[PDB]
RNA sequence: GGCCCUUGCGGUGCUCCUGGAGCGCUCCGGGUUGCAGGUGCCCGAGGCCGAUGAGAAAAGCCUUCUCUAGCGAUC
């Protein structure tokens, strides 16, 4: 707690109370929270275990006899599936599919799709809007921050009719209808 | 240090008794076999077991300075051993309810949590245990009781239950003259970092820990016989 | 703040904070910084002098040279007895304080007043007594300080419409008392 | 405490004769009544001790004697 | 013991600390035990029982030339 | 801190406990004595230093000297002199040089030093005070008078 | 009934002033200090290092 | 009350 | 300089009957303001700790309440 | 009634032939009783049993539910109850006096007293007294008796007004009797000395009821409605509340200890007081109320059935739910100038209070939306409407636009099914 | 429409019954409580980004701690 001295700094070396990055890298962990914003910690550990489900299987599949038809098979099925929910840029050989990470999992999340495509540009506002039910998905309306978004799914992301948000957007483009709006 | 020295399976199923005794510093674990386990860090194996009840033990306790343990079980029987290497139960009493929880003060009153209800047995502890014959103080609270605990060197008691937190006067569970470089309630800021800093530069080894708080004492007597070799 | 509301309505003056620590000590003639500073020898004869110069003004106060400026008042801690030496205490020091108030405004009393509240803690204990000692001179300056003394933030207390006098250091209008 | 606070500072009209008769009731066996036990020994109170000591349970209820009464 | 089992296997990371040897003069290792029993710490002692127990054997003046021994100081 | 207070308390302690086998002072006597004698003790031990609390110390250790002397006459014990008025003695004369080294200027100080001198301690003690008066204060005629005069 | 309870006066506890040093009382009861042969082995193996 | 039960 | 407490009956009483407001009123000021009962009923049932030093207390509910505080002043 | 293995006091209220508790601390109902056939008349307590008197028969209940006890032999209808330990005593109206053992039923001693002499009009057993009960008459004589040895220990002379009331106060020997004149006479039967006396012009004194927190408050009730609040240790009126109850007062107790006055009266409403203000001004803390006046018109609200809206003289609209008493809602009085209502409270503006309702259409439909009750009052051209889950009245009276005065009136209302429209008609034979 | 010590105006402080979630109380009854086998759990940062990214900016309260400077060591 207080400034150690010369002497007892030897003694009492690698002695800290709130760092412990061996036992439950704490350190790494809050930077992946605080940059994507993770109300719940369980949901990081859900997002790193998978993860390692998939890159333990790239790895295996790996190890196979490259012409084999088992391996073949098995590696275009893994990767369409990943580009399909946008974790792997490209449908490529399986190196990509060993960088796929948990914050890989987080960048798919509806609240940083909102941020992308410019609704908001603030994480906790874009958080504060899908929690408020101005954020829509189709004709489905999304409470959940946590909500993967597929790339297909991701073309159909709006705002909810009624809502005032969208009234700003209208009022500010000079396309403000009371009739189509509030109806 | 913020690392874990020790992990250890106890193979006793589900966990939920568990004590330690501040004289030995070994941790007390109770099972519904009936049997108590004494355990050190160092040690992958339980240093000893004691069957104290005929059914189910679920609250233990011990006293400060080491030498009484006091046990309940689903046999609706309160029990004082002595740990002073004789490990036979000393006093006996059967009890219309049952006692969940148990505490013992620095004075060595021992407190006992029946449903609702907390009894408090009192004796004279001049290198005695505490009588059972009948109880000292007691008290009814609104709900359960959850738990118990003494308040080191103050005359009351704390009692945990669903309707909320009591605290009951005890006259006489206290020990009156506590010492100022050890434990002071009445510190500064300044006091207790220093103590911190002494307490961090004393810290004991976690291999230490065993049945004799004096083992490092006594020569090693195998290594001795080596030696002459 | 339920748990908040619980323990500030549990709060009692027995188990204030400045009885524990000397970092802030109450004081009407000192600023607190130079009152912790302050030994109980030294308070002592400022209540034994201000005393002094009050019996010659009025006889009538030597009785209250045993009870209250005396050893043994001045090693009893009120915290330490019962409930009926509390009382009895509460007696002496209203009939005391009754006989101070025509002489507040003189500074034996003020002296005596510190002495008081340095001892026995009669801005915790005694506010109903100090205030009605000192109303009738809600007017002037001291009365001011004697309020400051006080805690009177709860608006739920006996006392609250007397705050913004605490607060901003001016004198109660009659206006407001009326 | 006692020595510093010194420091600091008809007949009744009527008559029962089962009152006056020195008969035991059973304190224990009585629902009422084994409450307000203090030892072992008074299983039996006579009639003199019951007076008394429902009187005083009376008064230990009402938080003692008002001032008005005397 | 009636129904209490004691582990008789040996903790060898804390005999690793026990002194091995039984030091000179020692003939027994009961003589030995004797001597390391009392504590010497302020914790457990008495300021002035500390000072006795922590008596240095030497005490030198630091600027005084030490002459030898002189006939009991003549 | 405490460390010095209780090697001066732990000093004091067996003329204390001799006092109680007298029978000249009762057990809660010595307990109040040694209740007071740390408080006083506490004040002259801080890192800030007044002359009050030296004197307070002086005259409360002249107090008690002159209550025993009261007391073991109605009793008529006159042995163990040495036991305990000879260490109080010695500890007022600790306390005195203290203080006339901390306060080299005030006279007043060291005439009060020179009384208890002439009423409790034996004649070269004085005998050494009148010295280490006239060698600071040569410059008073009148405290070499008060020497030769003695 | 005859009832005490431990009531500490705390101006004896409580030093008087801001120049006061704290007050420190001193128990030697080993039941307030126990582990005395480990303990002091840490010290003395602490002290050899330094 | 102490009344008896019976008669 | 202190003694431990002590609680004796007079003419035969049982100490098991003596309740907690009979105490309050006999013992002084100090002490009696150190018997208090809170009441939270709406979280589940609590368990509580005493700090090594006897002047904090911290106690933790079933549905998850979780507050320190200094229990000798009454300060959160 | 205090209870045992809960440290809980009950209060118990007759509600025509049962009888409903309540826990006082919150006032919530914990169970109700089962019906007799006769409406109650007397009820007393003992704390591990109710006993309830009806016509000539009385019968005690256990677990506050059902009976488990009844007792016959009783030619007239009682009027008092007096519990005495595991014996009962009822008083009848021709002036039998039976004690009866609880469990065996059986009757252990049967007293007769001549109406024109001695007509039992209070009972009261003293505290810490063996086996004595207290007598008052109508004429004005007090008799003491003992129970044991059936003999009459002493007769007091007492007052010619007679007595309606007797308490105990706390103390050892001291009643309180209260008199038909309003006089309250405070009198200690061992040595026959009155302490102290109190008149109140209200008539006579309905209950009598002691402070024993500490402070020496006394509270005595009258037919009027009104408490008088008497000081004992100065013998002074502290105040008086006025209107607690618009009916007479039937019962009023101090809880033990604490400062609070339980009331109720044939108002329909039971009322908690509690003296915390200062210079002792009584408030009101709880209350459980119903309608006060009889009831006009009533009709069930929602297709779901658990609940119904019911309309009476005194000028409110309230719903009663059918599953539980919890769910029960009050939507206010009929007022025009809601906003003046808040600055002067529901006294001082009834002027602007409307007439009781005589018809009203409830539609459940769009009630999120807008207003779905529509009301007509007695002797009112303009029809109100009423909001349900705002609980209070509408913002709209709907009248013709040409009619101004109130000759004419609304005679038959109705709402549409969807809700968006009410027609009204008018005793012209005119419909809008 | 009605209002007459008023207001298309505003604000406060208490009371208003936990589904599971304050159980156990008419009577009766509570006395002699009469060592199977367990090896768990945790450990990935790469942007088809927005504007560094617990966005940025400002005020009032507690918590933890850092520097000097006197002062204290004379018995």
């Amino acid at each position: 707690v207080r400034k150690l001295k010369f002497h007892e700094q030897k003694l009492l070396k690698q002695v800290d109370f709130l760092n412990w990055e061996v036992t439950d890298h704490n350190l790494h962990e809050l930077r992946v929270l605080r940059r994507y914003r993770l109300q719940r910690r369980e949901d990081y550990t859900r997002y790193n275990q998978l993860s390692r489900a998939v890159r333990e299987l790239a790895r295996r599949l790996r190890d196979l006899p490259e012409r084999d038809q088992f391996r073949v098979r098995a590696s275009a099925a893994l990767l369409d599936k990943l580009y399909a929910l946008g974790l792997v840029p490209t449908r490529g050989s399986l190196e990509l599919c060993d960088f796929v990470t948990a914050s890989s999992f987080c960048r798919r999340r509806l609240p940083t799709v909102l941020l992308k495509l410019r609704m908001a540009q603030h994480l906790q506002a874009a958080v504060a809007f899908v929690e408020q039910g101005h954020v829509r998905v189709g004709p489905d309306v999304v409470t959940d921050p946590a909500f993967l978004v597929t790339r297909s799914m991701e073309d159909f992301v709006t705002w909810v009719d009624s809502s005032k948000i969208k009234r700003h957007v209208l009022e500010y483009n000079e396309e403000r209808d009371d009739f189509d709006l509030e109806a | 240090v913020g690392k874990i020295v020790a992990a250890l399976n106890a193979r006793a199923g589900r966990l939920d008794v568990m004590s330690q005794n501040p004289y030995n510093a070994v941790i007390h674990l109770g099972h519904s076999n009936g049997t108590v386990s004494l355990w050190s860090p160092a040690m992958k194996e339980p240093l000893a077991k004691i069957l104290c009840h005929r059914g189910g033990v679920r609250a233990v306790a011990v006293d400060s300075t080491g030498t009484y343990m006091a046990t309940s079980g689903l046999d609706h029987q309160l029990k004082i051993f002595d740990l002073r290497g004789t490990y036979q139960p000393l006093s006996t009493r059967t009890l219309p309810h049952g006692a969940g929880h148990l505490a013992f003060s620095q004075r060595g009153l021992l407190v006992a949590g029946m449903g609702d209800v907390v009894n408090i047995w009192a004796g004279q502890g001049k290198a005695s245990p505490p009588s059972l014959e009948q109880p000292y103080l007691t008290h009814r609270l609104s709900g359960p009781v959850h738990g118990l605990q003494f308040c080191p060197f103050e005359d009351v008691l704390g009692v945990g239950h669903t309707g909320g937190i009591t605290s009951m006067l005890v006259p006489g569970a206290g020990e009156p003259n506590f010492d100022g470089l050890e434990s002071n309630p009445y510190r500064s800021r300044k006091q207790r970092q220093e103590w911190e800093v002494k307490a961090l530069l004393e810290k004991v080894p976690a291999e230490l820990i065993c049945l004799d708080p004096r083992a490092l004492a006594e020569v090693d007597v195998i290594s001795l016989e080596q030696g002459k070799k | 703040t339920s748990l908040a509301q619980q323990l500030q309505r549990l709060a009692l003056p027995q188990s204030d904070a400045s009885l524990l620590s000397r970092d802030e000590v109450a004081s009407l003639l000192f600023d607190p910084k130079e009152a912790a500073t302050i030994d109980r020898d030294t308070a002592f004869a400022i209540g034994c002098t201000g005393l002094e110069e009050l019996l010659g003004i009025d006889p009538s106060f030597e009785q209250f040279e045993a009870p209250l400026f005396s050893q043994l008042a001045k090693t009893l801690e009120r915290s330490v007895q019962t409930k009926a030496v509390n009382k009895q205490l509460d007696e002496n020091i209203s009939l005391f304080l009754i006989h101070l108030s025509p002489y507040f405004l003189l500074k034996p009393a003020q002296k005596c007043l510190e002495w008081l509240i340095h001892r026995f803690h009669i801005h915790l204990y005694n506010q109903d007594s100090l205030i009605a000692c000192v109303l009738p001179y809600h007017e002037t300056r001291i009365f001011v300080r004697v309020i400051q003394l006080l805690k009177i933030n709860n608006s739920k207390h006996r006392w609250f419409w007397l705050l913004p006098v605490k607060q901003s250091g001016v004198p109660l209008a009659k206006g407001t008392l009326i | 405490e006692d020595a510093l606070l010194r420091r600091l500072r008809k007949k009744p009209v009527w008559v029962d004769e089962e009152d006056e008769d020195e008969e035991m009731v059973d304190m224990m066996n009585n629902r009422f009544r084994k409450d307000m036990m203090k030892n072992a020994s008074e299983s039996k109170l006579s009639k003199d001790n019951l007076k008394k000591r429902l009187k005083e349970e009376f008064q230990h209820a009402m938080g003692g004697v008002p001032a008005w009464a005397e | 013991l009636p129904n209490v089992i004691i582990n008789e296997k040996r903790n060898i990371h804390a005999a690793a600390h026990q002194v091995r040897v039984l030091p000179y003069p020692f003939t027994h290792h009961w003589q030995f035990e004797r001597t390391i029993q009392t504590p010497i710490g302020s914790t457990w002692n008495t300021q002035r029982a500390f000072q006795k127990l922590t008596t240095p054997k030497v005490v030198t003046k630091p600027g005084h030339i030490i002459n030898p021994i002189k006939a009991e100081d003549v | 801190m405490a460390e010095i207070i209780q090697e001066r308390i732990e000093d004091r302690l067996p003329e204390l406990e001799q006092l109680e086998r007298i029978g000249l002072f009762s057990h809660a006597e010595i307990k109040a004595i040694i209740k007071k004698a740390s408080d006083l003790e506490y004040k002259i031990q801080r890192r800030t230093l007044f002359k009050e609390d030296f004197i307070n110390y002086v005259q409360y250790e002249i107090n008690l000297l002159e209550l025993i002397q009261r007391r073991r006459t109605r009793i008529g014990y006159s042995f163990k002199k040495d036991e305990i008025e000879n260490s109080i003695v010695h500890r007022v004369q600790g306390v005195f040089q203290r203080a006339s080294a901390k306060w080299k200027d005030d006279v007043q100080l060291w005439l009060s030093y020179v009384a208890f001198c002439k009423k409790w301690a034996t004649k070269t003690r004085l005998s050494k005070v009148f010295s280490a008066m006239l060698a600071i204060h040569s410059n008073k005629p009148a405290l070499w008078i008060m020497a030769a005069k003695w | 009934m005859k009832v005490k309870m431990l009531s500490r006066n705390p101006d004896n506890y409580v030093r008087e002033t801001k120049l006061d040093l704290q007050r420190v009382p001193r128990n030697y009861d080993p039941a307030l200090h126990p582990f005395e042969v480990p303990r002091e082995y840490i010290r003395a193996l602490n002290a050899t290092k330094l | 009350s102490t009344l008896p039960t019976c008669s | 300089a202190e003694e431990p407490g002590f609680l004796e009956g007079e003419d035969g009483e049982d100490t098991a009957k003596i309740c907690q407001a009979d105490i309050v009123e006999a013992v002084d000021i100090a002490s009696a303001a150190k018997h208090f009962d809170l009441n939270l009923r709406q979280f589940g049932p609590y368990r509580l700790n005493y700090s090594r030093t006897g002047r904090h207390l911290a106690f933790g509910g079933r549905r998850g309440h979780v507050a320190a505080l200094d229990w000798v002043t009454k300060k959160l | 009634r205090f209870s045992a293995l809960k440290r809980r006091f009950y209060v118990t209220t007759c509600v025509g032939k049962s009888f409903h508790t309540y826990d006082v601390q919150k006032l919530s109902l914990v169970a109700v009783s089962n019906s007799v056939p006769q409406d109650i008349c007397c009820m007393a307590a003992d704390g591990r049993l109710v006993f309830a008197a009806y016509g000539n028969v009385f019968s005690a209940f256990a677990r506050n539910k059902e009976i488990v006890h009844t007792f016959k032999g009783h030619k007239a209808e009682i009027h008092f109850l007096q519990p005495f330990g595991d014996h009962i005593i009822s008083v009848d109206t021709d002036g039998i006096l039976i004690i009866w053992h609880i469990y065996s039923e059986e009757e252990y001693l049967q007293l007769t007293f001549d109406k024109s002499v001695f007509k039992i009009s209070a009972i009261l057993h003293p505290s810490t007294y063996l086996n004595k009960i207290l007598l008052g008459s109508e004429q004005g004589s007090l008799q003491l008796w003992n129970v044991k040895s059936n003999k009459l220990l002493y007769t007091f002379p007492g007052w010619k007004v007679g007595v309606t009331a007797l308490q105990q106060a706390p103390a050892v020997d001291v009643v309180a009797i209260g008199l038909m004149s309003g006089q309250v006479i405070i009198h200690n039967i061992k040595f026959n000395e009155t302490l102290m006396k109190f008149r109140q012009d209200w008539g006579p004194i309905t209950s009598i009821s002691f402070r024993t927190d500490g402070h020496p408050v006394m509270a005595a009730g009258s037919p009027c409605g009104h408490i008088g609040l008497w000081d004992l240790e100065d013998k002074k009126l502290i105040n008086q509340m006025r209107n607690a109850h618009s009916t007479a007062i039937a019962g009023l107790t101090f809880l033990h200890r604490e400062p609070l006055l339980v009331t109720n009266g044939a108002d329909n409403a039971l009322r908690i007081w509690i003296f915390d203000g200062p210079t002792g001004e009584g408030r009101l803390l709880r209350f459980r109320m119903g309608h006060s006046a009889p009831l006009t018109n009533i009709r069930y609200y929602g297709q779901n059935g658990q609940q119904i809206l019911s309309a009476s003289q005194d000028g409110t609209l309230q719903s009663f739910s059918t599953v539980h008493e919890k769910f029960n809602k009050s939507l206010g009085h009929g007022l025009i100038n809601k906003k003046r209502v808040k600055r002067k409270g529901l006294q001082n503006t009834m002027s602007v209070r409307l007439p009781p309702i005589t018809k009203f259409a409830a539609e459940e439909a769009r009630e999120s939306d807008w207003d779905g009750i529509i009301a007509c009052h007695q002797g009112k051209l303009s029809c109100s409407t009423w909001n349900y889950q705002k609980s209070t009245i509408g913002a709209y009276f709907l009248k013709p636009k040409e009619l101004k005065k109130d000759d004419i009136t609304a005679t038959a209302v109705d709402i549409t099914s969807c809700g968006n429209f009410a027609v009204i008609g008018l005793s012209s034979g005119t419909v809008d």
